[PDB]
């Protein structure tokens, strides 16, 4: 996987245009060991072809490493969603991707 | 494993 950074800016009532997927904090995230093939707990299940994230170059399969400066490699699903939500209309993400 | 639209 290769790292990239995307800065997403949206309007109040739209989304950023992706579905996030990964393990909830009730799984033993304390035991998660990143590997090259599975480098972070949360990844992109889909990216809306009409949306902000698509235009920033994000694609299905990208693994989420950082949200607004906070590393999320070993962070549970609902907690990562909360970190994204708290940024409002701007999201600075770092991901690792097959391309 | 959970999924959420963002």
């Amino acid at each position: 996987y290769f790292q990239s950074v995307a800065i997403l800016q949206k309007r109040d009532h739209e989304g950023f245009g992706f579905v996030l997927r990964g393990a909830k904090a009730e799984t033993p995230i304390e035991e998660f060991t990143p590997t090259p093939a599975f480098p972070a707990l949360q990844y992109l299940e889909s990216v809306d072809v009409e949306g902000v994230a698509w235009k920033a170059g994000l694609r299905t399969g990208d693994f989420l490493i950082e949200v607004n400066g906070v590393n999320v490699v070993k962070v549970g699903h609902k907690q990562v969603v909360g970190l994204i939500r708290q940024g409002g209309n701007r999201l600075v993400m770092k991901v690792v991707s097959v391309t | 494993i959970e999924s959420t639209e963002i």
